[PDB]
């Protein structure tokens, strides 16, 4: 029933005011940085190579245990600044700004979110994060800047007190999330709007926050295709906007009348 | 509760 038109003039009217939204790798490939499990001809194209078997296992703690040189390679390569943010996170800052935005559900690890100006704690980066590492071996805990230098010198870094290999807070395969991301539990009842963007909602338990919004709330997908619980167990008021997600957002940010703040925040972030 | 692949 519901278009994106419908979905834009809800919130033109101060109908929908509080919009959680949960984001994917797919929101930062415009940004030029691939998507783990959708890869192309770079960065994981390199990695596979020289020594990693396939693009899940530099989040898989057996493979790291074994080899930790493709994964820090990777946190390198996602060093803040080397990538800037694209529409799909300005869009995001244009919500925030315009008191739209109660949380940012993000389970990227490229820190773009911040970088275009989003508060941290408007954020829940639910798949962790560079800003700590704990070693694998003892399980002491240290700053991320306590191994930048020799991430950023092609070292892998390890523990001054037992020497294991230390391991940046990312959320590895099998591993629980973080303790903020149970802010889902009065985040998600409140919202009355759910915005998902660029995503598969194939990893877990991630996704299932799709179904922790209340029934009432519509339910706004932007990406190439109807994926997850959306398009197994529909809602009355869920909206699907497919295609690329630049478009779709760009689509959106028209039907609200927003082209021109958008306009005047990329260039003055950009 | 912990991160998986379907
Ligand atoms: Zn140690």
């Amino acid at each position: 029933k519901l278009s994106l038109q419908d979905v834009a003039e809800l919130i033109r009217a101060r109908a929908c005011q509080r919009v959680v939204v949960m984001v994917g790798a797919g929101i930062s490939t415009p940004s030029g940085i691939p998507d783990f499990r959708s890869p192309g001809s770079g960065l994981y194209s390199n990695l596979q190579q020289y020594d990693l078997p396939y693009p899940e296992a530099i989040f898989e703690l057996p493979f790291f245990f074994h080899n930790p040189k493709p994964f820090f390679t990777l946190a390198k390569e996602l060093y803040p600044g080397n990538y800037k943010p694209n529409v799909t996170h300005y869009f995001l800052r244009l919500l925030h700004d315009k008191g739209l935005l109660l949380r940012l559900y993000t389970q990227n690890i490229d820190g773009l979110e911040r970088v275009s100006g989003i508060p941290a704690s408007k954020l829940v980066e639910a798949h962790g994060t560079f800003a700590s590492a704990t070693c694998t071996v003892c399980q002491r805990p240290f700053p991320g800047e306590d191994i930048r230098a020799d991430v950023m010198a092609d070292r892998v870094p390890r523990c001054p007190v037992c020497t294991g290999v230390v391991k940046p807070d990312i959320v590895f395969f099998g591993e629980p999330l973080p303790q903020r991301f149970l802010l889902h539990v009065v985040d998600f009842p409140m919202a009355d709007l759910l915005l998902i963007l660029g995503t598969s909602l194939e990893v877990e338990p991630f996704a299932s926050l799709t179904e922790a919004v209340r029934s009432s709330v519509p339910r706004l997908l932007i990406n190439r295709d109807l994926v997850g619980p959306l398009a197994w167990h529909p809602r009355s008021r869920d909206v699907a906007q497919l295609g690329d997600v630049v478009h779709g957002v760009e689509s959106l940010v028209e039907l609200l009348g927003w082209t021109e703040e958008m306009r005047d925040l990329v260039q003055r972030e950009t | 509760a912990t991160k998986a692949a379907r």
